[PDB]
């Protein structure tokens, strides 16, 4: 019921100063400038019309047809000459359109228009806007690239080189026939997983992107949480081929728990789909699956086999110049200070991750922001330490 | 609300000095303001305090007495102002103050003391010079302050505010002056054409100054002024940069003819000729083990006509363009043409030569032979293909002339057609005054037909591209006036106006005068004519006026049907301002719009300029578009969105975009007008292997080489009307890609010019940080050897601070020398 | 994520806090002349303004 | 009698900075490269025939 | 009068909700009985004239529009679960001054103006959390920044039984308002559920 | 120390550059011109069908305006319940209508049956179209499969297991000595069980060794669902789409939720599979004996219920495998390396002795592994690349036992 939508915004995202500037002023300038002509350009060609040519042959002979009163029903089922429609209260027609008979536009399980009376369909409303039974496509493609994160460069040539087998280069396994969705599992530190999310982004950079995080452990008697990802997969395929990243579900949702009987049935059912779709003998497609958990150890042995979930890849802690390029990504939108203290605040710094970096960047601003205002404060050189203590870090009694 | 409680009594401190200033003495006038301006000054190294006090500090100051005490008081109105700005008061004031030593305010001060001061030089009318000296002297003394603190872009931005930057390049040392460069650049694109010559001029100084000619050529070609490209290569002397130059005119394509004076000219002109161009190209072909010449038919899928069959010649010579490794067409192409019909023989001649293209000696021996060949289109076929051989490539006796001897003005139409296109490729911003005294005169023939004189007129637009050539433009005037109207109007007319554009390209304001001789011509071409050689001349200068008065005149009914020139408007939006990502990417919207509600010759024209944009660039959003567009009711409008995702696709080997053309082809298989195309759209993104890009922005994607684009152009000119031209006879035309296709491609040599294995980091390259004009930070360091693909959106850079480029702009030829701390 | 911003707690009233939400729940109610309102909120063992 | 009709369908070009930028580009190029009869005479002294519709 | 009445005795006019206006002179309008009927639009209001999410008078059987009806849904209902702005001013918090500083600087200031935040680089305040303990610590603060923001007065307990659907009116449509504060009492929902 | 109000407008003014409120006026301005452009759109009309069949498929739009008193017969459509000896028809309607008609003149009682979905006429509800709607959700699209499975080296021959069931599935619909030689009918059923591996590997091979009556993959999970009778209807349009399709065989995986496990909580708990499973035994009973139609029930573990005392009447012949020796093993790898860039040249046999029963299922793993390996070292050779294939499938061998 859902195929695209359509993309006419995000204008130029590629602000280069993302300050103040001249620069920057001249190139919103021809921003605003292409939006007039363009507006320009569409009123002047739609009201210059090219022919007066009678009622656009519209309210000649179909808009007549069609008639004042309508009423909205899905349409269920398509015969060669007859449409086979449902409409509304339970309503079941079996009649011909043929005014604004778009046919690819129809669909079965679409709101179509009923011109009352002798009951016809004459038209098809093709937004409908409502198809909200299981949403997540919503998030597609997302605009993050590889210029969002710094400082990881061995994990971003892996992952990409395990995702670009495919789109790139399909031909050099093709030929060796394998045709491998193997996928990637993703180790880090539980500080991290949402850059198991911006690596991630690499990848989103080329096609559509699913998420599945917490869902269940499917108790549902039909199951079927791995098992509509696998629809879903296939309505990816039916896109441009999306990857599913199932952070903290490969851990939960998959747990290498001793258990064997009477174990919620995830076992029985989740682990066993998962495998069954991570099989490239079972669904086809050049849908990649990310697994990327912050428990190496509850790894099941099914999802252990590099046979079938091959390219594990570990998520290590930045490093002092991996904290030096966040810190700089951080705090290259705030201006920091004039001083630019860099070094100081990571220089003895150990088992800091991304979150932690970008919490103490935000609270730097706000600490500033709180009584502190200087534009760019001189406190801040300190405050950024002050700040980066914060305590909360861990706390838990004495036992020590 | 409660402030603090030291807070409030500061306040308080304050509002009493300021009662004792405002008091009626003035004997306590001075103490009063002594006391006053050491803690206003203390805060920017407060203000809220006397945000109530606008009225009464006025009248202070205005009630000071002239001397010291009016002068700081003027001097407090001016740092107060800067809250409390009603207008340009603390200028005002300041003006009025002390012009002592100001830096000592606070940061905050001086950005906008610097600010205002840009706003007053653009206020002062032209008669008002008496305080412009004072503001100047100003900005002098806060451009170093910049220039430390940091500062130098905005800096930059108020000396280009004032005009200032003949100064600029004084004041601006070389530590700091790549990136006030870059910032430069950056806004060259979107500056005007009076001002970006200014910036283009003062950049040429900054780089000659600091001894940065490698980029200072690139700025040069940027400003398209071939004597300051001689200037600025006399000016640098030594042998590295010597060769660079030519490395970067020899890419570029333009040659430069000199005198053996210089040092090792004969290396100098060879590498400037391309001589090694396709020794170097076949080389790393072969390193890269991509030489298997790749058969049409398994790029068609066969799994599962004789225009069809043209068409898979046609697609297997895009394949192995600049290889000349086809034994298709060479030990049985004679049968493959004899079995051949019709019209098609000159265009598989053609494209073997375009297999050959670059390889003067190779494939000059494998044309000698089907030179002698029994009928005209074969033999016009070789002579075409020998022009194609010879095309880009310079060599030092020109085999082209001397070749294309009886051709050149031969009687025979399809003879004729053959050598004058050669020789158009060939001498292609060569602009030789021996070649355009030959072809003048034959464009001066009245036997030869319209669509002769049209294909004159392109190879003599091709020669003199960006020339202003006088004596060309009088010829193709005087030869459009002796034509008669009638029969000019027809269908064959287009290429005239397209030979006044290139000849004028990149130039402008001279253009009145061509379309005011031109005005005599009747409206359903000079409404044409005019403005494509407008559009062409003012390409890639972001003048979105020209653009609108496009948009203003495609909009019109013209509804004997003059509304063809609504599709030049199309292709001139694109034109105009194809140069950077915006105003292209949006213009592209505009384009959807066109599509979205238009008219059918408007929807039939918008396909090329969507190719125009984004030719050899896959964008996702542009092959969506054409996708869905590739199968509207209208066969022209087909025709055009197939074409248009080969040309964007094209030199890419996109494996995705290749897929969707071979369901095309599934869904066109029952049409062949539609088949053979989208067969032709998938060699044009197979093209030379992926080898050879085609987009005419070089030199970092920056860089407008009028070669290529005056190539590019006339396939989309005769792209306009393919639905009756390419059909009826135009299969030669397609073969004006040759301009337009550059290896892109790393070679590097050494000082002794030798092909060196060093390894480079290749990825996506996007601004991360633009706090001020940082150079690019490329991610994503795939590296290897030395041959890798530069595609758009990713550059490269050297793995290690070993090997220091002749140039930090990596594309092409690239000479790389031992760093002296190299270990 | 929504919840990182802040973590602000609610400490309970002091008995001088408490005093305050006192005049401000009986400034709109009339009373005796004289009342010792600080040592009626602390007369109150911790509470709560509710 | 007359309608004085005009079909132009034609509306302005929208065109703000870099246009008027250039336009005003333009702007420099381009600096250097019946009372008697209806006051007085209303037509009401005609002479007429003896046919005359005259009410 | 009389004709009134005959009119009425094909009901007059019908009672439709109306939501998408098209261009062509079409508007769908929702009614109680059925649902969306798709119909024209009268001569004496325009396309343009037609105002969505509002209410409006059909006709029998063509179900031509009649009149655009003041707002019906808005009052039927308009208390489900949550509340528009009270003013509970700060005045009335008290005791919690030292507190009351972090919430006016970490909420008002965004509301108020997030160009500022925007120039800073860090601007994304979302959430606050507010725990304490029971009684001084139930609504309060929540309904002050109501008032001072101009926001809403939504409150939602969270201890309401499924959780699916329900809060997705709320978090896009049912808010009335672009300003939101969207205040959730005691979060029922234990660690780990 | 909050200090906010008209501070923090004089500090918002205090800085900035000397025209970003400029930039913010013309951002603001882009951002207008967005709106205004996004509510200025192209095709403003939801209703599609523009002129494409508005121009020649509307001029028989006319047509059907001139028939536009016929073909109104629409109305609504419900199912029949019943009938009498022949004319009248006791129907429950979709609006609870306790309704019998006349069936329509043009309609013969022979073609309405009970049970199908026939539209009414409101002037007189005659039985006018009787729509054999045969209509499959998504998820029954997927318990039928593709039929052309393409033939093997009997996929990784166990030569025990193929041969076993050859007798029983193969040999029937061979049809050559079912009827005389050996009693009526072939054995009643095949349950190819077995642990995850090559079950229903050698099912796949059979379908493609008999005729075009080719098996559906349907899943017991997916027939266990939400409500009541969902799952007995699933299981009843399993029945028709296999019986329409040339009568070919219904594959029925993982039983272990269709029929459970071997209880149910309090009778309460799995109910609704009790219901599918007395729907199922109804269908697959055969009733009168047919070597037509045939039934494969196919788990890792016999956690039948009680009907499998039944079965030993219906479904007979339970057989495993999964369980690859050294022969079996390396003809797995033969047939695999039957594919790819491989060649035998190979010691295949030695991995095949490294791995001890490694189903079917990793050996073709361990040689996607090969592959992945082979373009990783980016050598689309791999015939000769034998060293390199012993490599990287004797070191996932480590990873699989241990990572
Ligand atoms: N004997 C075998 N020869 C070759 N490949 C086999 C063999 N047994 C299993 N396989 C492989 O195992 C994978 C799945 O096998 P199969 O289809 O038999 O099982 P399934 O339907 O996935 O379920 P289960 O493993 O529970 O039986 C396929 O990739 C198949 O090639
Ligand atoms: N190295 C990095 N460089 C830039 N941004 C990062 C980096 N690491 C994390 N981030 C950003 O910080 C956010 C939190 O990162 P992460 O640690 O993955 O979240 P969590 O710890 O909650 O899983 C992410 O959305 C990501 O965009
Ligand atoms: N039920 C009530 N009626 C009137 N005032 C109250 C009530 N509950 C608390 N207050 C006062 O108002 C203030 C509210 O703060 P608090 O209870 O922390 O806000 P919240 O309830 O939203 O967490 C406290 O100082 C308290 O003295």
């Amino acid at each position: 019921k859902k195929t695209k939508g359509p993309d006419a915004a995000s204008k130029l995202p590629l602000v280069t100063p993302h300050t103040q500037c001249r620069l920057k002023l001249l190139k919103l300038e021809r921003i605003k400038d292409y939006l007039l002509m363009e507006e320009e350009f569409i009123r002047n060609q739609e009201q210059m019309k090219p022919l007066e040519e009678k009622q656009e042959e519209e309210r000649s002979k179909v808009d007549d047809l069609r008639g004042t009163p309508m009423s909205v029903g899905t349409l269920e089922e398509i015969i060669d000459d007859h449409a086979i429609v449902s409409t509304s209260v339970g309503s079941e027609h079996y009649v011909s359109i043929l005014s604004f008979v778009d046919k690819d536009l129809l669909e079965p399980g679409c709101s179509v228009l009923l011109n009352h009376k002798v009951h016809a369909v004459i038209g098809v409303l093709m937004d409908d806007t409502d198809p909200l039974v299981t949403v997540m496509k919503v998030e597609k493609a997302p605009q993050e690239t590889y210029a969002d994160i710094g400082g990881l460069d061995n994990q971003i040539q892996e992952i990409k080189e395990s995702v670009e087998l495919p789109l790139t280069h399909p031909e050099y396994y093709e030929e060796m026939g394998i045709k491998p969705p193997k996928g990637v599992i993703l180790y880090g530190p539980p500080g991290t997983g949402k850059t198991l999310l911006a690596k991630a982004v690499a990848n989103q950079t080329s096609a559509t992107f699913l998420r599945v995080v917490g869902s269940e452990l499917i108790q549902k008697y039909l199951g079927d949480g791995p098992k509509l990802v696998r629809e879903l997969f296939r309505v990816a395929e039916e896109h441009a081929p999306s990857i599913v990243f199932i952070d903290e579900i490969d851990a939960i949702g998959t747990k290498r728990y001793d258990s064997n009987s009477g174990g919620e049935r995830e076992i029985q059912r989740t682990m066993l789909e998962l495998l069954n779709q991570l099989d490239g003998f079972d669904s086809r497609g050049d849908v990649k699956v990310i697994m990327a958990t912050n428990r190496i150890e509850t790894l099941d042995p099914a999802l252990i086999r590099p046979g079938r979930i091959d390219r594990k890849i570990e998520f290590p802690l930045p490093d002092e110049k991996t904290k030096k390029r966040i810190f700089q990504i951080h705090t290259s939108r705030m201006t920091l200070a004039d001083d630019v203290t860099l070094d100081d605040l990571i220089m003895a710094k150990d088992d800091l991750s991304g979150a932690d970096i970008k919490a103490i960047c935000t609270e730097a601003g706000l600490m500033a922001l709180r009584e502190r205002r200087m534009k760019v404060t001189n406190e801040d050189f300190k405050k950024s330490k002050e700040n980066v203590l914060y305590k909360k870090q861990e706390g838990t009694p004495e036992g020590l | 609300q409660e402030l603090s409680e030291e807070d409030k009594q500061l306040q308080d401190e304050l509002e009493m000095l300021v009662e004792r200033l405002g008091e009626k003495d003035t004997s306590l006038y001075r103490p009063a303001l002594e006391e006053l301006r050491r803690q206003i000054r203390s805060s920017t190294t407060p203000l809220k305090f006397l945000r109530p006090h606008y009225g009464k500090l006025k009248e202070i100051y205005e009630n000071m007495a002239p001397g010291e005490n009016k002068r700081f008081a003027a001097d407090i109105i001016s740092v107060l102002a800067m809250t409390m700005s009603g207008e340009r008061e603390c200028l005002k004031y300041r003006l009025v103050g002390s012009q002592e030593e100001l830096a000592s305010w606070g940061h905050e001060y001086v950005r906008h003391l610097a600010g205002e001061v840009a706003k007053e030089w653009q206020e002062l009318d032209d008669a008002e010079k008496v305080q412009r000296e004072p503001l100047l002297t100003l900005v002098k003394e806060i451009v170093p302050y910049n220039m430390a603190h940091n500062a130098e872009h905005e800096a930059c931005d108020l000396l280009m505010e004032i005009e200032q930057v003949d100064m600029l390049e004084k004041d601006i040392d070389e530590n700091a002056y790549a990136k006030v460069c870059l910032y430069l650049t950056s806004c060259v694109n979107y500056v005007p054409e009076p001002e970006n010559s200014a910036l283009l001029r003062c950049a040429l100084g900054v780089f000659r100054k600091f001894s940065r000619f490698p980029e200072a050529l690139r700025l040069a070609l940027m400003l398209n002024d071939m004597e300051l490209v001689e200037d600025i290569f006399t000016s640098c002397k030594d042998v590295v940069v010597q060769k660079q130059m030519a490395f970067m005119l020899g890419r570029h394509g333009v040659f430069l003819e000199l005198s053996e004076d210089v040092e090792e000219y004969e290396d100098l002109t060879e590498i400037m000729s391309n001589v090694q161009l396709n020794s170097n190209f076949l080389a790393l072909a072969r390193e890269l083990d991509i030489m298997e010449p790749k058969v049409p038919d398994d790029i068609y899928k066969t799994h599962l006509s004789a225009r069809m069959n043209l068409a898979s010649s046609f697609v297997n010579g895009f394949v192995n363009a600049a290889f000349g490794q086809d034994k298709l067409l060479t030990d049985d192409g004679n049968k493959w043409l004899y079995k051949n019909k019709d019209h098609g023989m000159l265009s598989a001649a053609a494209s073997l030569g375009m297999i050959l293209l670059w390889d003067v000696d190779g494939g000059l021996t494998q044309i000698d032979k089907y030179l002698y060949s029994s009928e005209d289109y074969i033999k016009s076929g070789a002579l075409l293909a020998c022009g194609i051989v010879n095309s880009g490539v310079r060599n030092e006796c020109d085999p082209a002339l001397a070749l294309l001897s009886d051709y050149v003005l031969h009687n025979s139409n399809t003879m004729r057609l053959g050598s004058i296109f050669g020789l158009g490729l060939a001498y292609a911003g060569s602009n030789r005054e021996d070649v355009l005294t030959l072809l003048l005169p034959v464009m001066g023939d009245s036997k030869s037909s319209m669509e002769v004189a049209g294909v004159t007129a392109l190879a003599c637009g091709m020669i003199a591209v960006g020339s202003c050539n006088g004596d060309v433009t009088s010829t193709i005037l005087q030869t459009i006036m002796e034509k008669s109207e009638t029969e000019l109007k027809d269908t064959y007319a287009r290429w005239l106006p397209l030979g006044l554009g290139l000849n004028h390209l990149g130039k402008g304001e001279a253009i009145e005068a061509i379309l005011a001789a031109l005005e005599v011509v009747s409206e359903p071409f000079r409404s044409f004519a005019n403005t494509l050689v407008d559009v062409c001349a003012y390409a890639g200068s972001g003048n979105v006026l020209k653009v609108q008065q496009l948009l203003h005149i495609c909009s019109e009914h013209f509804d004997a049907d003059m509304g063809a020139h609504q599709g030049v408007a199309v292709l001139g939006i694109a034109l105009i301002a194809m140069g950077e990502e915006i105003g292209a990417e949006m213009a592209l919207r505009t384009f959807g719009h066109l599509l979205r509600y238009g008219e059918p010759t408007l929807r039939r024209a918008v396909p090329l300029a969507l190719a125009l944009i984004s030719v050899s660039n896959p964008r996702l959003n542009i092959l969506d578009t054409l996708s869905k567009f590739s199968h509207d009711a209208d066969p022209e409008v087909s025709y055009n969105s197939i074409f248009a995702m080969g040309m964007v696709g094209s030199g890419t080997n996109n494996a995705r975009l290749a897929a969707m053309l071979r369901q095309l082809a599934q869904y066109h298989a029952k049409d062949p007008n539609n088949l053979f195309m989208v067969r032709l759209a998938q060699g044009l993104t197979h093209l030379g292997k992926g080898t050879l890009t085609l987009c005419p922005y070089h030199s970092d994607r920056q860089l407008m080489s009028q070669v290529a684009v005056a190539g590019l152009l006339t396939v989309l000119v005769s792209f306009l009307d393919v639905r009756n031209i390419i059909l009826g006879k135009s299969h030669y035309v397609l073969y004006g890609l040759v301009a337009a296709m550059q290896p892109r491609m790393l070679v590097t040599f050494d000082e002794e010019l030798r092909p060196l294995p060093v390894s480079v980091r290749v990825g996506q390259a996007v601004d991360v940080v633009g706090q001020a004009g940082k150079p690019k930070t490329i991610t994503g360091f795939q590296t290897h050897t030395t041959p890798v693909l530069l595609a758009h959106g990713e550059r490269a850079e050297l793995a290690t601070e070993e090997f220091l480029p002749v140039t930090p702009i990596l594309e092409g030829f690239v000479i790389l020398r031992k760093n002296p701390n190299y270990d | 994520p929504g919840r990182i911003d802040r973590k602000i707690e609610f400490p309970p009233p002091n008995e001088e806090a408490r005093l305050d939400i006192l005049k401000i729940h009986s400034r709109k109610m009339n009373l005796t002349r004289g009342i010792n309102l600080r040592k009626i909120a602390e007369l109150m063992p911790g509470a709560s303004g509710a | 009698e007359v309608p004085k009709e005009k079909e132009k369908e034609k509306v302005s070009t929208a065109v703000l900075s870099i246009t008027a930028k250039a336009k005003k580009k333009e702007k420099e190029k381009e600096k250097k490269e019946e009372k008697e009869k209806k006051k007085e005479p209303e037509p009401n002294f005609q002479l007429l025939d003896n046919p005359a519709r005259v009410m | 009068l009389r004709e009134e009445l005959q009119l009425l005795q094909e009901q007059g006019s019908y009672v439709g909700e109306v939501v998408r206006a098209m261009d062509k002179k079409k508007v769908l309008v929702k009614v109680h009985p059925e649902g969306k009927f798709v119909v024209d639009v009268d001569k004496n209001i325009d396309i343009n004239d037609v105002t969505p999410n509002c209410r409006v008078a059909l006709r029998n059987d063509s179900y031509t529009l009649h009149k655009i009806l003041p707002n019906k849904v808005d009052p039927l209902v308009s208390l489900m679960m949550v509340e528009k702005v009270p003013d509970s001013t700060y005045e009335m918090i008290g005791g919690l001054d030292k507190q009351i500083k972090e919430i006016k600087e970490v909420i008002e200031l965004p509301v108020k103006h997030p160009e500022l935040f925007e120039a800073l680089g860090i601007a994304q305040p979302k959430g606050v959390l507010l725990y304490g303990p029971p009684g001084t610590g139930k609504t309060l603060l929540a309904r002050a920044v109501a008032h001072h923001t101009d926001c809403t007065f939504i409150r939602v307990s969270g201890s309401e039984l499924e959780g699916a659907r329900m809060v997705r009116e709320l978090f896009v449509m049912a808010r009335e308002h672009a300003p939101s504060i969207i205040f959730m009492d005691e979060i029922d929902s234990i660690g780990s559920s | 120390r909050a200090l906010d109000e008209g501070d923090i407008a004089l500090l918002k003014t205090y800085g900035q550059s000397t025209y970003s409120r400029q930039i913010k006026q013309v951002e603001d301005d882009i951002q207008q011109l967005l709106k205004k452009i996004n509510e200025l759109t192209g095709i403003k009309e939801s209703d599609t069908g523009l002129a494409p069949p508005a121009l020649w498929d509307l001029a028989a739009d006319k047509q059907t305006l001139q028939s536009e008193q016929p073909l109104q017969v629409a109305r609504c459509t419900k199912i029949i319940n019943a009938d009498s000896e022949d004319p009248k028809y006791i129907i429950n309607v979709k609006q609870f209508a306790k309704f019998v008609v006349d069936l329509s003149d043009q309609v013969a009682p022979t073609d309405i049956e009970e049970g199908m979905r026939v539209g009414v006429d409101r002037n007189k509800y005659q039985i006018h179209i009787p729509l054999p709607p045969k209509i499959d959700p998504t998820v029954t699209m997927m318990q039928v499969e593709e039929k052309p499975d393409v033939t093997y080296s009997d996929v990784g021959g166990c030569k025990e297991q193929i041969e076993k069931l050859r007798e029983v599935v193969e040999t029937p619909l061979l049809h050559p000595e079912r009827f005389v030689n050996l009693g009526i009918e072939p054995p009643k059923g095949v349950l190819l069980f077995g642990p995850p591996g090559t079950g229903k590997t050698l099912c796949a091979r059979a379908v493609a060794n008999r005729t075009d009556a080719c098996f559906i993959r349907v899943i017991g999970s997916e027939l266990v669902q939400k409500y009541v009778g969902e799952g007995a209807r699933m299981v009843r349009e399993l029945f028709e789409m296999a019986r329409t399709k040339k009568a070919c065989l219904i594959f029925f995986d993982e039983i272990d939720a269709i029929g459970g496990a071997r209880f149910d909580d309090g009778a309460g708990g799995d109910n609704e599979v009790q219901r599918t499973m007395l729907e199922l035994i109804n269908q697959l009973d055969g009733f009168d004996p047919r070597g037509n139609i045939k039934v494969l029930m196919a788990t890792n573990r016999p956690d039948t219920l009680d009907p499998a005392l039944m079965r030993p009447g219906r479904l007979d012949r339970k057989i495993e495998f999964s369980l690859p020796d050294l022969e079996g093993r390396t003809h797995i790898f033969k047939i695999h390396a039957r594919s790819m860039s491989v060649e035998r040249d190979i010691r295949f046999e030695l991995l095949a002795r490294l791995c001890p029963n490694s189903t079917g299922a990793e050996i073709r793993s361990v040689c996607t592994e090969a592959g992945m390996f082979a373009i990783r070292a980016r050598r689309k050779i791999a015939t000769e690349k034998d060293f390199l294939e012993a490599v990287n499938k004797v070191i996932k061998s480590y990873a699989k036992f241990s990572a």
